[PDB]
C-alpha cells in the first residue's frame, strides 16, 4: 500500500513501545499516549483525505477533541499524584502491591 | 511641539506601506501586467491550469482571445 | 460528592455504556469507551486518598492504552475496508488490535494486572461498577466482532485468564482481591465460549454480574474489605454469613446452585464443537476458585472467629444501610439452576 | 449594510456559479480526451516497453470488472517527467 | 420580577446584557419573517451541476432550456 | 448485546458516516463509490457466511480501488523494466513523456 | 522574484518595529507632558540605531541557563512566528494568499506562548518560571476570546479568507455591526502582547522582577522586536479585520495607504492607552476575562450566529 | 526528492518520534513532541486537508502541549545512556527500512508496502467551488447531530470531572 | 502465603488513607529604584496570598540623631530637611517649635 | 513551496540574528567574571485546563462559517446554539463551584 501509512505505523509503534516502557516519569506516559493520538490523527486523516470520503472528515476532530479532554484527565490525575508525592514518578504510585 | 512625532510615524509608515506596494507591483510584474490569479478552490486551479496549456508558452498569463479561434 | 453531580456522573458511565451498546459506527464506540472511563474517574476518587489517586492513574494508563490500540484497529479497518460499520473485521491485523483492546478493557490476562491493585486502591461501590458494570460494553463489542475473532487468540486469552484468576486469589486475604482474581477467572470463562455459542457467553455474564453484586452488596453492608474483618460477622448479624455461605459456594459452581449453570452450559457447549480437553482443563482449574471461596466460607460462616469487646455496642444498633436489592439479589444467584433453560431469552 | 450586501453578494455567487455551469459541459469534454489521450499512450508505450517480459498482457485491467474506472494519478502522470509530476499532484496544494 | 431586574442591572449589568443577548439570539428566528428566505437562498445556491433528465415523454413541469418559462424562478432573490 | 435501538426507533444517530455511499454533503462522490455500491448490493441480506464467498469478487474489486496495490505493483514492473532499458540504451522516450508537446485542451 | 517578494516584507517589518520604538518613546514623551528623543538623531531619528548597537555588543547578561537549546529556541520562535504572522495579511494582497489565513494566524498565535514558557525553562529561577506560568496562562486566557470573537466576526464574512474580509467591507465598516466584539477584541489583543495595563512581567504584580533577582534571560533585543512585531501585526490584523478600506483593484495604493494610516492611528491607540491607566492585578485581568469578556462573547457568538439567519443575510462560501 | 516530500516529513515524523519516546525528560519529551506534531502536520497540509492541519496547530500543539508544558513547569525541577542508545537503535531501524524499501521498491514488516512516492494514488478530479474536507468538517452540524450531542456532553461531564477530582474534597 | 521476596508486605490501613507524609518566603524589594529603593521585605507568600510580612529597616539609618548630640541647635537644623527629604520646611518648622 | 521558502527564510533569519546576539556581544572581550521545587499552586493548573477545555469547545465551534451555508438551517442553528451553550454551561458550572476564584 502507501508508503506513508507504514513511516505512521511505525511512528504508533515506536510511541507505543515508549508508553509500554517507563523510565521514572508520568508525564513522559502521557507524552507518549498523546504522541500516540498524533499518529492516530495523522494515519485517520491521511485516509479519510485520500478516499475522498467526505462525512469523516469531521472524524479526526472528534478523535483530536475526546483525546484532548482524555489528556485534560490525565494531568489531573498527575497533579493529585504530585500534590501526593512532591514528584511524578511511577515508583511512588506502588502502595497497592499489599 | 507635538508635530515633532511626525517624522518618526513617518518614516514607519513609510515601512508599513513597503511590503503592500511591493507585493502589488511584483505580482503586477510576475503575471502580465495583472493581479495575481488567486485558486482557493479547485475549479480556480483547473481553469487556471486550462490557460497554462492553452498558451502554448507554459503561461497561465498569456491570455488566448477570439485570435486563437478560426 | 454532590449527590447532583453524583446522579449526573452515573447517568455519563451508563451513557456511555449504552453509546457502545446502541451504536453501528465506529466512533461512536470509541466515544463510547472515552465517555465511560472519563465519567468512571471520580467514582473511584471519592474518597480522595493517595490509594484512591493510584488506583484511578493505573485505571486511566490501562484504559487509555486500550483505547488507542481500539482506535489504531478501527483505523486499520478504514483501510481495509474503507467503512464503519461495527460488524466483523476485513483484517487479522485489526481483529488482534481489537482483541488486545477489549482484553486491556476487561482486564483479561495477560493484561489482568491493573485489576487487583485498582480493585484494591478504590471503595466497594466504586469495584462493583468496575467489576460488574465495565463488563458490559466490551462483551458486546466482542459479541458483534465474533466472526473476525481469531481462535487461538480468544482462546489463549481464556485459559490465562481462567488459570491466572485461579493462582491469583489463592494468596489474597483482601476480599477486594479476591473479587478481582475471580472477576478475571470469570472473563476468562466468558471468553473461552464466545466463538462456539456467545448466548452462554451472555449467560455467564448475567449470572456473573448476579453474584458479584451479591457479594459486593454483602461486603457494604458488613463494612468488611478484609477477610478478617468478614470473620467478625456472625457476633454481629448472623445471616450474613448464611448468605456469604451460599454466595461463595454458589460462585464456586457447586450444584445445585445457579452458578453452576455457566460453566456446565460452557462445557456442555464447547463439547458440541468436539473440544474436550480444553473445558476439562477449565473446570480443574475452577477448583482454585473453589478453593479460596472455601477458604473465605471457613473463615467467616463455618467457624466462630473470636471477636472483639466493642461488638457488644453494635448489638444494640440495627443497620441504617440501603442494602438495594439484596435478597433478590442473593435468592437470584442461589436458586435459579431449576430454571436453567431460561437462558433462551437471550437467544 | 450587511444585510443588503450579503444579499447582493449571494446574487453575485449564484451568477458566477452559473457560468460555471455553463463552462462545465466543455470542460467535461475535454477532460474525457485529456485523460483518455494520457492513458492511450501509456498503453502505446506499455506495448513498446514490455514486450521483453514473459506473460504481460499489455492493457491489462487489474479489476476484475470491465466498468470504466477512474484513472489515477500515477496511470496518467507516470511514465511522465517529474515537473509534470509536481505540477498535477502538488499544484493547488502549493498555490501560494 | 421588576426590582430583581434592576437590581441584577444596578449589579451585574455585564450578565444581564448577556442573557439579555443570548435570549434574542435564541427566540428571534422563531419570530423573524426573514429566516425562510436563509433556507430559500442556501438551497438556491448551485454548487453542483444541475444534471438534466431523459425527456420520456410526459414532464410538463421540466422545461427543454434555461430561458423557458417553466421551472423553479428566482424573481424573489432578485427583487426581495 | 448489540440493542438496536436506532431501528427500533426509527431514529438515525449514525448510519450516515456508516459507508461511503451513503447521502454525501452537496452529493460529493467518493473514489469507491461505485465499488462499494456494487459489493454492498451484492452483499446485502445474504449474510457474512454467504458474503465472504459469493461476493468476493466485487470485495476485491472495492479492496484494490481502495488501496490500488496492483496498480502500484503493476507501475512499478513498468516503471522497472523502463528504466532497465534505459539502463540498457534499447529505449529512448517519446516527446510526449519528456515534455515537449504542448498538452491537450 | 519570490524571494524579492519575501525580503520586501520581512527587512521593513524589522524597520517598522526599530522605529515603533522612536514613536513609542515619542508619543509617551508628550503625552506625559515632555519630549522623546531628539538630541540622538534629528527629531530622534537615530536613536533606533544607537539602541540596537548599544544593544547588540551589550554583555551577555550575568548567569548560565538551565537549558541550552531552549534558550536558544526561544528567541528563534519567537521572531519565526513574529515574521510569519504577516504572511497572509491582505494588504491588498497577501504574501501567501491562502484559504484559511484567519485560522493560520489564529494558529500561529497560539504557537507564540512556547517562547514564554521556554524562556522560564530556560532561565535557572524558580520565580522566574512562576512568573512566566502567569504570563502564559494570561496569553492563553486571553486566546480563548480571540478565538470566539474572532469566529462571531467570520460569521459575516463566510470563509476564513483573509481577502474576502476587504470585499466584506466594502459598503460599511464592520465595526459597524459589530462594535462590541471589536472593543472586546482591542483589549484582548492589547491583553494576548502583554502590553500595558495588562503588562505583569515588565511591570509589578510579580514575584520576580525585584531588583537584585537571579534568572539569566536572552538577549533583551530579540524578544523585544518579536514583541513589536506582534504589536504592529495585530493592529494590522485588527484594522483588516473591522476597518477595512476601500480598495481599487486598478490602484492597490489607495487600499496600502488607507490601511497603513489607520494601522498607525490603532498602534498610536496602544502607546495611548498604555500611558492613560494603571495596571491590573493579576487576578483582575483573570476576572475582566473569565467572568466580563467571555460571557459577553458567548452571548454576541450566539447573537452573530442566528443574526444571519434571521436577517437572511448569510455571506457566500467563495 | 521533492517528490517524495511526504516520505521525507514521514520520516522526520518518526526521527521525531524516536527523539522523545526515548524519553531524555518530560520538558525535552515535550520538545520532541512539538516538533513531530508540526512535521506530522505538514504530512495532513500536503494531502489537502488545510483545516484539520490548523486544528493541530490551534488545538493540538496550540491548547494541549501548552497545558503539557505548563503542568510539567509545575512537576520537574529544572537545573544519559539508555535514552541516546534507544534513539540510535529506533534510528538505525528506521534509516534500514528505509534503505530496504528504496532498494527494493517493496517491503513487508507487517503490511506489504509500495517504494514510489505516495503521489501515484491521488485522484485526477477536481472538487468546484469548496473544499471537500471543509464541506465535510461542516457538516458536523446539520448531519452530526448525535455526534455534536455526544461530544458537548462528554467536554461538560469532562469540566465536571476535573472539578470534582482536582478539589481534593 | 509470605515468602523470601513478599517478606516487607504489612497489611494495609483499615480505612485505606494514608498520612500524606509548605508555604513560599520572599525576599521582596521595590521595582526600579527611584521612588522607595531602600526597602527590603521579607514575605510568606501562600500562593497568592500574603502571611507575614516583615519589613526590614535600617538600610538608610544614618544615626542623625547621634550625630544631633555633638553639634549646636543651628548645626542640628539642617539635618532634619534630611528626614523626610519631601516635607524639608515642616520639620525644619517642627525642630523651629521645639527649641 | 512559495510557503516553504517563506518559512525557511523567516527561520534563517530568526536564526541568523540570534547567532548576531549570541556571537557579536563576545568580540568585545570582557574580563573573566569570578565573584558570586516551587510551590505547587491548583489555581494555576485549573485555569490552564479550563482553557483546554473550552479550547476544545472552540474546536467544536470552528467549522460554524462553512456551517451557515448548510439547507438544513434549522438543525444547525440548534446544535450550534447547544454547543454555544454547552460552552455558557460550562463556564457556569466553573463559576458557582468556585473554580474561578483568585484567578478570577
Ligand atoms: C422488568 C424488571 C423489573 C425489575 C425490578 C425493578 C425495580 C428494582 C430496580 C430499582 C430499585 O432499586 O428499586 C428499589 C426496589 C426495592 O429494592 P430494596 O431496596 O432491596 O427493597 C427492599 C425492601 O422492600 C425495602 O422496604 P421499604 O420499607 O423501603 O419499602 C417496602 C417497599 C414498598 O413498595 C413500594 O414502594 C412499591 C409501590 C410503589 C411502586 C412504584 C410507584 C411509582 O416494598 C418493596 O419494594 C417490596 C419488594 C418489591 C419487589 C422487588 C423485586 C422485584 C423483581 C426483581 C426481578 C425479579 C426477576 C425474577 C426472574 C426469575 C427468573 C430469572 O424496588 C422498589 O422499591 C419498587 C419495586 C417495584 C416492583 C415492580 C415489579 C414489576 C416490574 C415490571
Ligand atoms: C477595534 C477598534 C477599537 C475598538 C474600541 C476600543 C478603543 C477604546 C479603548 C479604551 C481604553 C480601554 C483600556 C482597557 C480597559 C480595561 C477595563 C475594561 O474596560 O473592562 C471592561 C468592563 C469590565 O467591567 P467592570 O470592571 O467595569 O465592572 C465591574 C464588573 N463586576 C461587577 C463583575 C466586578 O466592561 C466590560 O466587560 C464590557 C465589555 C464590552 C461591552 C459591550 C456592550 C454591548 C452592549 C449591547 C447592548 C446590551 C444591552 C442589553 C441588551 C439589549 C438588546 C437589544
Ligand atoms: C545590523 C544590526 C546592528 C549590528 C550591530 C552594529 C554593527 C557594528 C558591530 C561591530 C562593532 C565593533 C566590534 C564590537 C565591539 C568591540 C569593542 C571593544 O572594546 O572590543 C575590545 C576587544 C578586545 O579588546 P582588548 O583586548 O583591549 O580587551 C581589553 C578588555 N579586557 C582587559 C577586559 C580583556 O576587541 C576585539 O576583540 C576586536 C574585535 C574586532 C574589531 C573589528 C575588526 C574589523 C571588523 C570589520
Ligand atoms: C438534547 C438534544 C437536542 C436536539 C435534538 C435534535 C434536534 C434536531 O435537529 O434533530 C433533527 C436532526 C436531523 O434530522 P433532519 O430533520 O435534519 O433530517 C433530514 C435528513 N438529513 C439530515 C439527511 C437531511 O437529528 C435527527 O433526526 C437524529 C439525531 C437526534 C436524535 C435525538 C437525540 C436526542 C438526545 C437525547 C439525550
Ligand atoms: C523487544 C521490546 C523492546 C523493543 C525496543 C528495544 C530497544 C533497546 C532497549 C532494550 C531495553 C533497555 C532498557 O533498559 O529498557 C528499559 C528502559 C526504561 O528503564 P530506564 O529507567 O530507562 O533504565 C533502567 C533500566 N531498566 O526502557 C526504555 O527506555 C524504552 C524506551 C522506548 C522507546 C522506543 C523507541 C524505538 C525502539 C525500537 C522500535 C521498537
Ligand atoms: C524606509 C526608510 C528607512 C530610513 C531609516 C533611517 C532613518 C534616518 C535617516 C538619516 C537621517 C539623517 C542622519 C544624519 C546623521 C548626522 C550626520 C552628521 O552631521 O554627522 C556628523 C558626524 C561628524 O562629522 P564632522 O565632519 O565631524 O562634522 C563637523 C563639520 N564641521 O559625521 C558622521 O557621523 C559620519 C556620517 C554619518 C552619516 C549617518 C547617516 C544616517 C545613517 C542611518 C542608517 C540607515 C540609513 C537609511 C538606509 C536606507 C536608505 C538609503
Ligand atoms: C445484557 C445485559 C445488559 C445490562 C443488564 C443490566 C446489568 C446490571 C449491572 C449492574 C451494575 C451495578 C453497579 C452498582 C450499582 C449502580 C448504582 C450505584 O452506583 O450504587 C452505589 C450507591 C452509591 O452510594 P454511596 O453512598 O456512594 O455508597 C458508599 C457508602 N457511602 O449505593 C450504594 O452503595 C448502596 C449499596 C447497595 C447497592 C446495590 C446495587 C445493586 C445493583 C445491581 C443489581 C443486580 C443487577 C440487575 C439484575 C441482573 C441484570 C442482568
Ligand atoms: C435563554 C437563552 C440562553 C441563556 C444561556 C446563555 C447565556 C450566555 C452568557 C454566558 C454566561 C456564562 C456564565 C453565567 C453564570 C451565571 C451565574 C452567575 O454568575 O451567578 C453569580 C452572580 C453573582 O456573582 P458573585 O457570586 O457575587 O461573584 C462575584 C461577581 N461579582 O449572580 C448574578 O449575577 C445573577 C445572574 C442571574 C440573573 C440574570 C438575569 C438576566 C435577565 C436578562 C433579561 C432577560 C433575558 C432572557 C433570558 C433569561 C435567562 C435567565
Ligand atoms: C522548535 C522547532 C522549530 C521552531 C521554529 C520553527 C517552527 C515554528 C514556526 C513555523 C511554523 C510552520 C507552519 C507550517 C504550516 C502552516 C500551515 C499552512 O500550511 O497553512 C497554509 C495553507 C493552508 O491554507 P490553504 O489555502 O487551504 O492551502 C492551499 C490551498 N490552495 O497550506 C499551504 O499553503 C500548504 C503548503 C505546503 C505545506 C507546508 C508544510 C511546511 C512543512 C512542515 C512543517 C514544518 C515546520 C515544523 C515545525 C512546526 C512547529 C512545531
Amino acid at each position: 500500500m502507501s508508503l506513508v501509512y507504514m513511516n505512521i505505523m511505525m511512528a504508533f509503534t515506536v510511541s507505543l513501545t515508549g508508553l509500554l516502557m517507563y523510565r521514572s516519569h508520568l508525564m513522559s506516559s502521557l507524552l507518549c499516549l498523546e504522541g500516540m493520538m498524533l499518529s492516530l490523527f495523522i494515519l485517520a486523516t491521511l485516509m479519510i483525505l485520500n478516499s475522498h470520503f467526505t462525512l469523516a472528515s469531521m472524524m479526526p476532530i472528534i478523535l483530536l477533541v475526546f483525546a484532548a479532554c482524555e489528556a485534560a484527565l490525565g494531568l489531573s490525575l498527575l497533579v493529585m499524584v504530585s500534590n501526593t508525592y512532591g514528584t511524578d514518578y511511577v515508583q511512588n504510585l506502588n502502595l497497592l502491591q499489599c | 511641539m507635538w508635530f515633532e512625532v511626525l517624522p518618526g510615524i513617518a518614516v514607519m509608515g513609510v515601512c508599513l506601506f513597503i511590503p503592500g506596494m511591493a507585493t502589488a507591483r511584483i505580482h503586477r510584474f510576475s503575471n502580465g501586467g495583472r493581479e495575481k490569479r488567486v485558486a482557493h478552490y479547485s475549479y480556480q486551479w483547473y481553469l487556471m491550469e486550462r490557460d497554462r496549456r492553452v498558451s502554448g508558452v507554459n503561461r497561465y498569463y498569456v491570455s488566448k482571445g477570439l485570435e486563437n479561434i478560426d | 460528592m454532590n449527590p447532583i453531580i453524583l446522579i449526573i456522573i452515573l447517568m455519563t458511565v451508563m451513557l456511555g455504556t449504552i453509546i457502545v451498546m446502541i451504536s453501528t459506527h465506529w466512533l461512536l464506540i470509541w466515544i463510547g469507551f472515552e465517555m465511560n472511563m472519563l465519567a468512571i474517574i471520580p467514582i473511584m476518587m471519592k474518597k480522595h486518598n493517595p490509594r484512591a489517586t493510584e488506583a484511578s492513574t493505573k485505571y486511566f494508563l490501562t484504559q487509555s492504552t486500550a483505547s488507542m490500540l481500539l482506535m489504531m484497529a478501527i483505523i486499520i479497518n478504514l483501510m481495509f475496508s474503507g467503512q464503519w460499520t461495527v460488524m466483523k473485521l476485513f483484517n487479522p491485523m485489526a481483529s488482534m488490535l481489537m482483541t488486545m483492546a477489549l482484553a486491556m478493557k476487561l482486564g483479561m490476562a495477560p493484561f489482568h494486572f491493573w485489576v487487583p491493585e485498582v480493585t484494591q486502591g478504590i471503595p466497594l461501590s466504586s469495584g462493583l461498577i468496575l467489576l460488574t458494570w465495565q463488563k458490559l460494553a466490551p462483551m458486546s463489542v466482542l459479541y458483534q466482532i465474533l466472526p473476525s475473532i481469531n481462535l487461538d487468540l480468544i482462546l489463549t486469552l481464556s485459559i490465562l485468564s481462567i488459570t491466572i484468576g485461579g493462582w491469583g486469589g489463592l494468596n489474597q486475604t483482601q476480599l477486594r482481591k479476591i473479587m478481582a482474581y475471580s472477576s478475571i477467572a470469570h472473563m476468562g470463562w466468558m471468553t473461552a465460549v464466545l466463538l462456539y455459542n456467545p448466548t452462554m457467553t451472555l449467560l455467564n455474564l448475567i449470572i456473573y454480574i448476579i453474584m458479584t453484586s451479591t457479594m459486593f452488596t454483602l461486603f457494604m453492608a458488613n463494612s468488611t474489605t478484609t477477610t478478617l474483618s468478614l470473620s467478625h460477622t456472625w457476633n454481629k448479624a448472623p445471616i450474613m454469613t448464611i448468605l456469604v455461605l451460599i454466595t461463595l459456594l454458589s460462585m464456586g459452581g457447586l450444584p445445585p446452585l445457579s452458578g453452576f449453570m455457566p460453566k456446565w452450559m460452557i462445557i456442555q457447549e464447547m463439547t458440541k464443537n468436539d473440544s474436550i480437553i480444553l473445558p476439562t482443563l477449565m473446570a480443574i482449574t475452577a477448583l482454585l476458585n473453589l478453593y479460596f471461596y472455601m477458604r473465605l466460607t471457613y473463615s467467616t460462616a463455618l467457624t466462630m472467629f473470636p471477636s472483639t469487646n466493642n461488638m457488644k455496642m453494635k448489638w444494640q444498633f440495627p443497620t441504617t444501610k440501603r442494602m438495594t436489592l439484596l435478597p433478590t439479589m442473593t435468592v437470584l444467584s442461589t436458586m435459579l439452576l431449576p430454571l436453567t433453560p431460561i437462558l433462551s431469552i437471550l437467544e | 449594510s450587511m444585510m443588503r450586501w450579503n444579499r447582493e453578494r449571494r446574487r453575485l455567487q449564484i451568477e458566477d456559479f452559473e457560468a460555471r455551469i455553463a463552462l462545465m459541459p466543455l470542460l467535461q469534454a475535454e477532460k474525457d480526451r485529456r485523460v483518455l489521450q494520457m492513458l492511450r499512450e501509456n498503453l502505446e508505450e506499455e506495448a513498446t516497453i514490455m514486450k521483453d517480459v514473459p506473460g504481460w498482457k499489455v492493457g491489462e485491467s487489474v479489476f476484475h470488472t470491465t466498468r470504466w474506472v477512474t484513472p489515477m494519478m500515477g496511470e496518467l502522470y507516470g511514465l511522465r517527467t517529474g515537473e509534470e509530476i509536481l505540477s498535477s499532484t502538488y499544484g493547488f496544494i502549493w498555490y501560494t | 420580577v421588576a426590582a430583581f431586574l434592576k437590581n441584577v442591572w444596578a449589579k451585574e449589568p455585564v450578565l444581564v446584557a448577556s442573557f439579555a443577548i443570548a435570549g434574542l439570539a435564541v427566540i428571534l428566528p422563531t419570530l423573524s419573517p426573514y429566516t425562510k428566505y436563509s433556507l430559500m437562498i442556501n438551497r438556491a445556491t448551485p454548487y453542483n451541476y444541475p444534471v438534466p433528465l431523459r425527456d420520456d415523454g410526459n414532464m410538463p413541469d421540466v422545461p427543454s432550456h434555461p430561458q423557458d418559462p417553466q421551472g423553479p424562478s428566482l424573481e424573489w432573490l432578485k427583487r426581495l | 448485546p448489540f440493542f438496536d435501538v436506532q431501528k427500533k426507533l426509527g431514529v438515525d444517530l449514525d448510519h450516515w458516516m456508516t459507508i461511503q455511499s451513503a447521502e454525501q454533503p452537496h452529493r460529493i462522490p467518493a473514489r469507491c463509490h461505485a465499488f462499494e455500491k456494487e459489493w454492498i448490493e451484492c452483499a446485502h441480506g445474504i449474510g457474512s457466511i454467504r458474503a465472504e464467498k459469493e461476493c468476493k469478487i466485487e470485495f476485491e474489486d472495492f479492496r484494490e480501488c481502495l488501496l490500488r496495490q496492483k496498480t502500484m505493483k503493476r507501475l512499478n514492473a513498468i516503471k522497472r523494466q523502463r528504466d532497465k532499458l534505459i539502463k540498457e540504451g534499447k529505449y529512448t522516450p517519446p516527446p510526449h513523456h519528456s515534455g515537449q508537446e504542448d498538452l491537450r485542451p | 522574484m519570490f524571494m524579492i517578494n519575501v525580503l520586501t516584507l520581512i527587512i521593513p517589518i524589522l524597520l517598522a518595529v526599530a522605529f515603533l520604538t522612536l514613536v513609542e518613546r515619542k508619543v509617551l514623551g508628550y503625552m506625559q507632558f515632555r519630549k522623546g528623543p531628539n538630541v540622538v538623531g534629528p527629531y530622534g531619528l537615530l536613536q533606533p540605531i544607537a539602541d540596537a548597537i548599544k544593544l547588540f555588543i551589550k554583555e551577555p547578561l550575568r548567569p548560565a541557563t538551565s537549558s541550552i537549546s531552549m534558550f536558544i529556541l526561544a528567541p528563534i520562535l519567537a521572531l519565526t512566528l513574529a515574521l510569519t504572522m504577516w504572511i497572509p495579511l491582505p494588504m491588498p494582497y497577501p504574501l501567501i494568499n491562502m484559504n484559511l489565513g484567519v485560522l493560520f494566524m489564529l494558529a500561529m498565535s497560539s504557537l507564540a506562548v512556547y517562547s514564554i514558557l521556554w524562556s522560564g525553562w530556560a532561565s535557572n529561577s524558580k520565580y522566574a518560571l512562576i512568573g512566566a506560568l502567569r504570563a502564559v496562562a494570561q496569553t492563553i486566557s486571553y486566546e480563548v476570546t480571540l478565538a470566539i470573537i474572532l469566529l462571531s466576526v467570520l460569521l459575516m464574512n463566510g470563509s476564513f479568507t483573509l481577502s474576502t474580509l476587504i470585499i466584506t467591507q466594502e459598503q460599511v465598516w464592520l465595526i459597524f455591526p459589530a462594535w462590541p466584539l471589536a472593543m472586546m477584541w482591542f483589549i484582548s489583543t492589547l491583553a494576548e502582547t502583554n502590553r500595558a495595563p495588562f503588562d505583569l512581567t515588565e511591570g509589578e504584580s510579580e514575584l520576580v522582577s525585584g531588583f537584585n533577582v537571579e534568572y539569566a534571560a536572552g538577549p533583551f533585543a530579540l524578544f523585544f522586536m518579536a514583541e513589536y512585531a506582534n504589536i504592529i501585526m495585530m493592529n494590522i490584523f485588527t484594522t483588516t479585520l473591522f476597518l477595512g478600506a476601500f480598495h481599487n483593484p486598478y490602484m492597490p495604493e489607495l487600499y496600502t495607504i488607507n490601511f497603513t494610516i489607520k494601522s498607525l492611528l490603532l498602534s498610536i491607540t496602544f502607546l495611548w492607552i498604555r500611558a492613560s491607566y494603571p495596571r491590573f492585578r493579576y487576578d483582575q485581568l483573570m476576572h475582566l476575562l473569565w467572568k466580563n469578556f467571555l460571557p459577553l462573547t458567548l452571548a454576541l457568538c450566539m447573537w452573530h450566529v442566528s443574526l444571519p439567519i434571521l436577517l437572511s443575510s448569510i455571506p457566500p462560501q467563495t | 526528492m521533492m517528490t517524495y516530500i511526504v516520505f521525507i516529513l514521514s520520516i522526520i515524523f518518526v526521527m521525531g518520534f524516536v527523539g522523545f519516546s526515548s524519553k531524555p525528560s518530560p520538558i525535552y519529551g515535550g520538545l520532541g513532541l512539538i516538533v513531530s506534531g508540526g512535521v506530522g502536520c505538514g504530512i495532513v497540509l500536503n494531502f489537502g486537508g488545510s483545516f484539520l492541519g490548523l486544528m493541530v496547530f490551534l488545538i493540538y500543539l496550540g491548547g494541549m502541549m501548552v497545558v503539557f508544558g505548563y503542568t510539567t513547569a509545575m512537576a520537574t525541577e529544572q537545573y544519559n545512556k539508555v535514552v541516546l542508545g534507544t534513539f540510535i537503535t529506533g534510528l538505525l531501524m528506521e534509516f534500514l527500512m528505509v534503505y530496504y524499501v528504496l532498494k527494493d521498491k517493496e517491503v513487508e514488516i507487517v503490511f506489504k508496502f509500495n517504494g514510489m512516492g505516495d503521489w501515484v494514488i491521488y485522484d485526477t478530479g477536481d472538487s468546484g467551488f469548496f473544499s471537500e474536507e471543509a464541506m465535510g468538517i461542516a457538516a458536523l452540524y446539520s448531519y452530526g447531530t448525535w455526534l455534536v450531542i455526544v461530544t458537548g456532553w462528554s467536554l461538560l461531564i469532562g469540566v465536571v470531572v476535573i472539578m470534582e477530582i482536582t478539589r481534593g474534597n | 502465603y509470605p515468602t523470601k521476596e513478599t517478606a516487607h508486605w504489612k497489611p494495609p490501613p483499615w480505612n485505606d488513607v494514608d498520612p500524606p507524609k509548605s508555604n513560599l518566603t520572599l525576599n521582596f524589594g521595590p521595582q526600579h529604584p527611584a521612588a522607595h529603593g531602600v526597602l527590603r521585605l521579607v514575605m510568606e507568600l501562600s500562593g497568592e496570598m500574603v502571611r507575614k510580612c516583615d519589613p526590614h529597616i535600617g538600610l538608610l539609618h544614618r544615626g542623625t540623631e547621634k550625630l544631633i548630640e555633638y553639634k549646636t541647635y543651628l548645626q542640628a537644623l539642617p539635618y532634619f530637611d534630611r528626614l523626610d527629604y519631601v516635607s524639608m520646611m515642616c520639620n525644619e518648622q517642627a525642630y523651629s517649635l521645639a527649641v | 513551496m512559495n510557503l516553504m521558502i517563506t518559512l525557511l527564510t523567516n527561520f534563517t533569519l530568526a536564526t541568523l540574528l540570534v547567532t548576531i546576539a549570541f556571537w557579536l556581544p563576545q568580540l568585545n572581550v570582557y574580563s573573566e567574571k569570578t565573584s558570586p521545587r516551587l510551590p505547587f499552586s491548583m489555581k494555576f493548573f485549573l485555569v490552564a485546563i479550563t482553557f483546554l477545555l473550552f479550547d476544545l469547545e472552540i474546536a467544536l465551534l470552528l467549522p460554524l462559517p462553512w456551517a451557515s451555508q448548510t439547507t438544513n438551517l434549522n438543525t444547525m442553528l440548534t446544535m450550534a446554539l447547544l454547543l454555544i451553550f454547552l460552552l455558557a454551561v460550562s463556564l457556569a458550572y466553573e463559576w458557582t463551584q468556585k473554580g474561578l476564584e483568585w484567578t478570577e
